[PDB]
């Protein structure tokens, strides 16, 4: 057994840290304050799930994950809410004022005075691993800690620990739930620096989730907590791998392997279905083939975006419920003959499929249906190079006439490391179209 | 439509189907830029009140 | 009030488009770098289809498919042609074939007298959202003045009875008529239909629609044989009036409601 | 990021200084005693960030008040929450500012800064986390404009890493104390361009307007104007007071709405725009709310928005309502009049909503505006500053505190500069 380190940064990365902890301890029987009837081994064990717990005497099962704010009040939920037992005080970091929305803030001011204790609080759980694979970190683009302080965390554990793979939970920003101008900067600036330290990255789009929420849950305003359930589904499904027993995506170095070729081409586009709302009296309950099927549906996409005009270089399809390997390969057969799917010329054309038997958990009093059977795929395609495209694109915006620049200026950060940040930008999506486009 | 690698546990199944084959800075350098960041805030507020001085 | 956006000023087509969606009064035309927008009339090369259909509370559209240029770029329409299963089946009307395409030459063709003189065919087809297939009625014979050299072509850069080289379908029924209403409805359905699941807009965040222009030549045995399909194609005087009205009775209003002569294949 | 130090200076700064408290203490269920008397956590979740907690469940407003006459400060005391206020957090002179800046600024306010700041000090350094400070003041006087100004250089030098925010009252001829006010707030913007990061442009000129023409008031008096402002300003601090996820600090709220250092000069709005002991039986629907909250008719600060073009805007909501059709209604007035929204700040509109409603609304809406067209009130204090400056008429008084021509005419340029610079990215 390996362990995994799960790490929340800022608001984003907090919110839905305890959304999917709170999912993970449903799915594996365990209580909010820690006990689990199930487990037969009392302080101890070598089991699937010790991969994202540990085990104390009294047969507490705790989290191995670490959340860090800039200020307490997100973090402050956690330590009085439901789950309060669950995590110990030193897991809970928060500092006194945040990074005000801004990258340079997060990065270079607050994060210098705050770093060291973040990286020793880690080293604490690191120690109590006999062999760690590595890093899960859950954070917005948009935010100055999440943008900032991510960055930084990013680069000092590719020092404390460079064999460790790390893998990245992203929130890319959506006006329709944003809170800043600036998220687009914060949004480059984080992503050039991050670049060369993260394995595999899924990105998810508020925009996605949000529509998700309106056209299928019947949702007329999301809220966060409507985003962040739907959000822990994904993640959960995405991770269930290396929770449960099983042999495809086993560990942190599998994904990138199965799923990233190309080193910078690092972002695999989810998709999930069925979303089905928990209001509805007549589920009319979803076969494989159709589910399936979905799963090539823009609609359906954690990033909005057309894989018909991209080049796919890996897929992963992970099936939760009443699934048999026969309904799948008919599934996919069918589909090949009525969808789009050009593969690059030096990559098979293929899925590696993977099923757990146990169906999709849901939170009680949830938005969402359950149902007999869902997949999320994991399909390594060029056309998530869209979201860069409307990204690079607000920035160049904003950036022509220099707005907004003096507050990053003022934090101690140069000019020139935003033209450096663009510029990578500017590469990575050079690298999408060699891949994708031919002429 | 070959089926490749599969491997059943009580827990599930994984396999593998394939319809066609194919055709860092050290802590130095870090404590570094940030303390030339920190230098950089030092000098514009020493900058401002230079000017508030006057 | 609708509002729109124009990204290339040179074309002539989208020009008067433009010009005929002011005049109605309910269109307001906004500056090429205004995001806010429901028509997107789009620059040639490289238009950024991944920013469109992001914008909450707009229904956006584009006078462009993206993909299309599959089958109007030569060297792309030849793999096409020669790769896709059910174009390269049946596929008796495509001539035997910077990068370039070298292909079969059609040894005699059709010869209109007098002169002894060739003639190409171009139509006009226009897709919709709903990726209804549109071929404008009329059709242009693009002519060459000087007869037969066994003028070998007919492209404006290089006119006793045709004025500018250019005889109008009428004239040219009575001339088969004189001298000697199937094979150009069979070749457009063929080849954008084969193209459908690539590039329709069916349920996508965004709309598209597309003017194409399919050149023909026609031969001793009156067999149609396709030349190149033209994604950016100009209209011929006194047809851009019908033809432009007509793009944005059913390419425009039609998704963006105000307050026939194209053939449905 | 939790505490804000409030000061309120001179005659303007302290009648509508006063009216805030009383407003926001109602709207937190506090009493004029200081203790709490609400049916709502909501009132006490964030109460820390205008309030002290004192002894025996007592909230003191963490508010310095000053002026170098005592006229005025009697009369808070004195008045409906007067007793509500720090004993100590009282500074005043006797001798008053003459409405001139020079004595404020240079003899008069320089005697009594000290014990000000001293105030001050003690205040921020018994805050948990201080975010900054908030001004409030007039332009037009000497205490409030001379005297305030140089507090806010003062605590900007102490305090150099903190936000520094006012609520500055522009004067008009149409509601005049003296012939002097275009010198006083000349010499003011002057300081104000340089030492705060986000003012609220509050016009006497367009709240005189609104009084008389919108609320149909034949004689507005101060009171009028001020039940206009302390609304306003209960408004944009709404975000920093109630739980939320938008412009919830004072830092935030800056990084959102201030694209370039000097450009930080807000017009604000309200709605519905209501008088004293209004009606007010019908709420208005969130299109309602939408529509006037964004029509020039309703700006503070008598400048015309449709003349130029907002580099950013937030706009608070109030009340139950929904938020679905807010939503709806922000993105139409944007799609529908996309011009006058710079399109090179993408999503420059943010939009907040709080459940609680003021004082006798069901619903209402606040608008902040960093409009290019605020560029008209610069000029209009730059022309009448010009007509007597050209004949050197009344600068005895300034000369005589010691002040040179040079200072006028260096102040002069500098706000002809801020014009110019608004006026660059009115057609950029
Ligand atoms: C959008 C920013 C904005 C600029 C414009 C032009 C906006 C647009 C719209 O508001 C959003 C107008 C609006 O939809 C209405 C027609 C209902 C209406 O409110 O318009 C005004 C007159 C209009 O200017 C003509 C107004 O003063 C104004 O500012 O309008 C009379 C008013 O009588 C009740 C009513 O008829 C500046 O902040
Ligand atoms: N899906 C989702 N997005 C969130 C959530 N909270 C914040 N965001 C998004 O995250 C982006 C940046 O916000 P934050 O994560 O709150 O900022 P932060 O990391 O705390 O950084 P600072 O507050 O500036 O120090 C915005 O685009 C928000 O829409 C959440 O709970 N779920
Ligand atoms: N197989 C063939 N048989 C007879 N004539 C041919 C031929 N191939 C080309 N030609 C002649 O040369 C002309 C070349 O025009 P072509 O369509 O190749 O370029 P073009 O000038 O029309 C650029 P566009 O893509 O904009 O239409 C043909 O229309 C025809 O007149
Ligand atoms: N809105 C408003 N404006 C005021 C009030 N009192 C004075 N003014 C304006 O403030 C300016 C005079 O400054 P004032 O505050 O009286 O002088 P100070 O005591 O020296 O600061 C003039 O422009 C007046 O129009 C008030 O109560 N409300
Ligand atoms: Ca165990
Ligand atoms: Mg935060
Ligand atoms: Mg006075």
């Amino acid at each position: 057994m390996r362990e995994c380190i799960s790490i929340h940064v800022g608001q984003a990365g907090v919110q839905i840290g305890n959304a999917c902890w709170e999912l993970y301890c449903l799915e594996h029987g365990i209580q909010p304050d820690g006990q689990m009837p199930s487990d037969k081994t009392i302080g101890g064990g070598d089991d699937s799930f010790n991969t994202f717990f540990s085990e104390t005497g009294a047969g507490k099962h705790v989290p191995r994950a670490v959340f860090v704010d800039l200020e307490p009040t997100v973090i402050d939920e956690v330590r009085t809410g439901t789950y309060r037992q669950l995590f110990h005080p030193e897991q809970l970091i928060t500092g006194k004022e945040d990074a005000a929305n801004n990258y340079a803030r997060g990065h270079y001011t607050i994060g210098k005075e705050i770093i060291d204790l973040v990286l020793d609080r880690i080293r604490k759980l690191a120690d109590q691993c006999t062999g760690l694979q590595g890093f899960l970190v859950f954070h917005s683009f948009g935010g100055g800690t999440g943008s900032g302080f991510t960055s930084l965390l990013m680069e000092r554990l590719s020092v404390d620990y460079g064999k460790k793979s790390k893998l990245e939970f992203s929130i890319y920003p959506a006006p329709q739930v944003s809170t800043a101008v600036v998220e687009p900067y914060n949004s480059i600036l984080t992503t050039h620096t991050t670049l060369e330290h993260s394995d595999c990255a899924f990105m998810v789009d508020n925009e996605a989730i949000y529509d998700i929420c309106r056209r299928n849950l019947d949702i007329e305003r999301p809220t966060y907590t409507n985003l962040n359930r739907l959000i822990s589904q994904i993640v959960s499904s995405i991770t269930a791998s290396l929770r449960f027993d099983g042999a495809l995506n086993v560990d942190l170095t599998e994904f990138q392997t199965n799923l990233v070729p190309y080193p910078r081409i690092h972002f695999p586009l989810a998709t999930y279905a069925p979303v089905i709302s928990a209001e509805k009296a007549y589920h009319e309950q979803l076969s494989v083939a159709e589910i399936t099927n979905a799963c090539f549906e823009p609609a359906n996409q954690m990033v909005k975006c057309d894989p018909r005009h991209g080049k796919y270089m890996a897929c992963c399809l992970l099936y939760r419920g009443d699934v048999v390997p026969k309904d799948v390969n008919a599934a996919i057969a069918t589909i090949k003959t009525k969808r789009s799917i050009q593969f690059v010329d030096w990559c098979p054309t293929g899925f590696k499929v993977g099923i757990n038997y146990q169906p999709p958990t849901v939170v009680p009093g949830g938005d969402l249906a359950k149902v007999q059977r869902a997949v999320c795929m994991l399909s390594n395609t060029t056309a998530i190079a869209e979201a860069w495209a409307r990204l690079d694109h607000k920035f160049d915006l904003m950036y022509a006439k220099r707005a907004f620049v003096h507050w990053y200026v003022g934090e101690g950060m140069e000019e020139g490391e935003f033209s450096e940040a663009r510029e990578d930008m500017a590469a990575l999506e050079k690298d999408y179209e060699e891949v994708g486009v031919d002429s | 439509m070959e089926v490749i690698e599969l491997n059943k546990c009580t827990s599930g199944q994984s396999f593998e189907v394939i319809l066609k084959p194919p055709s860092d800075p050290s802590l130095e350098e870090i404590q570094k830029k940030l303390e030339a960041a920190e230098e950089r805030r030092k000098y514009q507020e020493a900058e401002l009140l230079k000017h508030l001085a006057e | 009030m609708y509002t729109f956006v124009v990204r290339d000023e040179n074309s002539s087509v989208y020009a008067e488009v433009s010009r005929l969606l002011l005049a109605t009064g309910q269109w307001k035309r906004l500056r090429k770098d205004n995001p806010r927008f429901n028509l997107m009339l789009g620059e040639r090369n490289r238009l950024p289809f991944g920013r469109l259909g992001h914008e909450p509370g707009l229904v956006q559209l584009v006078n462009y498919y993206r993909g299309a240029d599959k089958l109007c770029r030569k060297a792309s329409l030849v793999k096409l042609i020669k790769t896709s299963p059910e174009l390269s089946e049946s596929c008796t009307w495509f001539p035997e074939s910077q990068v370039h395409v070298i292909q079969k030459y059609l040894e005699k063709p059709l010869l209109l007298e007098p002169g002894h003189r060739k003639f190409d065919i171009r139509s006009w087809v226009l897709v919709d959202h709903l990726y209804n297939i549109y071929l404008y009625r009329e059709g242009v014979l693009r002519t060459s003045s000087e007869p037969y050299n066994s003028c070998h072509l007919t492209n404006h850069c290089i006119g006793r009875y045709e004025e500018g080289n250019e005889m109008f379908f009428e004239e040219f029924n009575q001339y088969l008529m004189d001298a000697l209403e199937l094979q150009i409805k069979h070749i457009i359905r063929s080849c954008l239909m084969c193209i459908e699941p690539a590039i329709s807009t069916k349920h996508l965040h965004y709309q598209s629609f597309q003017l194409f222009g399919f050149d023909f030549m026609v031969d001793e045995e009156l067999k149609v044989w396709l030349i190149e399909v033209n994604g950016a194609p100009a209209c011929a005087q006194k047809l851009y009036a019908e033809l432009c009205q007509g793009i944005v009775d059913v390419a425009i209003s039609s998704v963006f409601p105000l307050a026939s002569i194209f053939i449905k294949l | 990021m939790r505490e804000i130090v409030h000061i309120q200076a001179g005659q303007c700064g302290n009648q509508i200084g006063a009216k805030f408290w009383e407003v926001i203490s109602d709207e937190h269920g506090i009493d004029p005693t200081g203790s709490y008397h609400g049916d709502s956590d909501l009132q006490l979740e964030r109460i820390n960030v205008y309030y002290n907690e004192a002894t025996g469940n007592k909230y003191v407003p963490r508010a310095i008040l000053v002026d170098l006459e005592p006229g005025t400060m009697d009369s808070v005391r004195s008045g409906p929450f007067g007793q509500i206020f720090r004993p100590d957090n009282f500074v005043f002179g006797q001798s008053g500012a003459g409405n001139n800046w020079a004595k404020g600024h240079y003899t008069e306010g320089a005697e009594l800064v000290d014990s000000v700041l001293d105030v001050v000090r003690k205040e921020s350094e018994s805050c948990d986390c201080l975010q900054g400070f908030q001004l409030t003041h007039s332009l037009g006087g000497g205490t409030g404009s001379g005297m305030g100004t140089l507090l806010i250089s003062k605590i900007r030098e102490e305090y150099p890493d903190r936000i520094m925010n006012t609520f500055s009252v522009m004067p008009s001829p149409k509601v005049s104390d003296t012939v002097v006010e275009p010198y006083n707030a000349t010499l003011s913007v002057h300081q104000l361009v340089e030492n705060t990061d986000e003012t609220y442009c509050i016009d006497n000129e367009a709240l005189y307007d609104i009084c008389f023409r919108t609320l149909k008031l034949t004689t507005p008096t101060y009171g009028d104007l001020n039940h206009l402002v302390s609304a306003t300003m209960s408004g944009v601090t709404t975000c920093l007071r109630f739980p939320g996820q938008l412009n919830a600090d004072l830092r935030k709220l800056a990084v959102n709405m201030v694209p370039f250092p000097r450009l930080h000069f807000f017009m604000p709005g309200f709605a519905p725009l209501t008088s004293r002991g209004s009606q007010q039986y019908r709420a208005l629907t969130v299109p309602e709310l939408t529509q006037q909250m964004f029509d020039s008719k309703n700006m503070m600060a008598a400048c015309d928005p449709r003349h130029g073009r907002y580099l950013t805007v937030a706009a608070i909501f109030r009340g139950r309502m929904s938020m679905k059709e807010v939503d709806e209604q922000m993105l139409n007035v944007q799609n529908k009049n996309s011009s006058y929204f710079v399109e090179w700040i993408p999503n420059n509109v943010k939009t907040a909503v709080c459940d609680i409603p003021p004082r006798g609304l069901k619903m209402s809406a606040t608008f902040i505006g960093n409009s290019t067209a605020i560029q008209e009130l610069f000029k209009r204090i730059s022309e009448q500053f010009t007509a007597m400056f050209r004949r050197k008429a009344f600068l005895h008084w300034y000369t005589g505190e010691g002040m040179d021509e040079m200072e006028f005419t260096e102040a002069e340029s500098n706000m002809n500069d801020l014009v110019s610079e608004y006026q660059q990215y009115q057609d950029a």
